[PDB]
């Protein structure tokens, strides 16, 4: 009877790497959004360029204030300068539902394919 | 396994949760604006004599304690689930959430989203009366 779907259905995460270029993606169900401020990306045994988060839209919470959020889909490129064998990228994010529901933060571990420094 | 919020290292016996009678379990978090939105109604409902347990969800104790201070503490039992393990086996996946647990510790209803007059006086109360009576 719940109108709030499982976290992985509201925020469907995926990734694709091609050597030095990595793209992180989230398909965001209509009526849900991600908090730009809650995104954290951490490399393990890899060196990445500083990630620029894109400009999203705005949301207001009566007592909490305004926050920059993302709807529909979020595409985040990451540049992998180097990555040793078995390197990983820890990606953490958090979102909520407009009708009134807050999901806790979620963390995904991305196995990076090896990349020798250029 | 029922850790106290107001007193870090204190645990309660499962029995204390329901004490042989129906009870409402409310999942809340300072980081969830919807928890703030439903809190006053919760205060009232607990004012009407409905027993409600509190489960602070993957939150900060200092903030959580401060929160109940400025907004009121409608819980007869206030719990802390920082690791979110307790919520995991109750099937909690966000806040706010309110569960109806009968006198035998069985979950009889789960509602994800704010608790309000409509949801109680239309989805929970009838089940509450049933299990309250069923606890002769
Ligand atoms: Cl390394
Ligand atoms: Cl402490
Ligand atoms: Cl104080």
């Amino acid at each position: 009877r719940s109108q709030f779907v499982p976290a992985d259905q509201a925020f469907a995460f995926d990734f694709q790497q091609n050597q030095h270029d990595l793209n992180l993606t989230w398909q965001i169900k209509d009526g849900y959004y991600l908090y730009r401020k809650q995104i954290r990306i951490t490399p393990e045994h890899a060196k990445i360029a500083d990630v620029q988060l894109p400009q999203g839209v705005w949301h207001e919470d009566e007592f909490y204030g305004k926050s920059e959020i993302y709807r529909d889909r979020l595409t985040l490129p990451v540049t992998i300068n180097q990555a040793s064998a078995g390197a990983t990228l820890t990606v953490t994010y958090q979102g909520s539902a407009d009708a009134g529901f807050c999901y806790p933060p979620e963390t995904k571990t991305v196995p990076l394919s090896e990349v020798v420094a250029n | 396994r029922l850790e106290s919020l107001d007193n870090p290292g204190q645990f309660y016996q499962a029995d204390v949760l329901t004490q042989g009678k129906p009870v409402l379990l409310n999942v809340w978090a300072t980081w969830c604006p919807t928890s703030r939105a439903e809190h006053q109604y919760l205060n009232q409902l607990s004012a009407q004599g409905i027993r409600v347990v509190g489960m602070n969800y993957k939150d900060d104790r200092q903030k959580a304690i401060s929160w109940l201070k400025e907004l009121g503490n409608p819980y007869a039992l206030s719990l802390f689930d920082g690791d979110g393990m307790l919520g995991l086996d109750l099937g909690v996946y966000g806040a706010p959430e309110t569960f109806l647990i009968d006198g035998n510790g069985i979950i009889r209803y789960r509602h994800a989203g704010d608790l309000n007059p409509r949801v109680w006086e239309e989805e929970i109360k009838p089940l509450w009366e049933k299990y309250s009576k069923e606890a002769a």
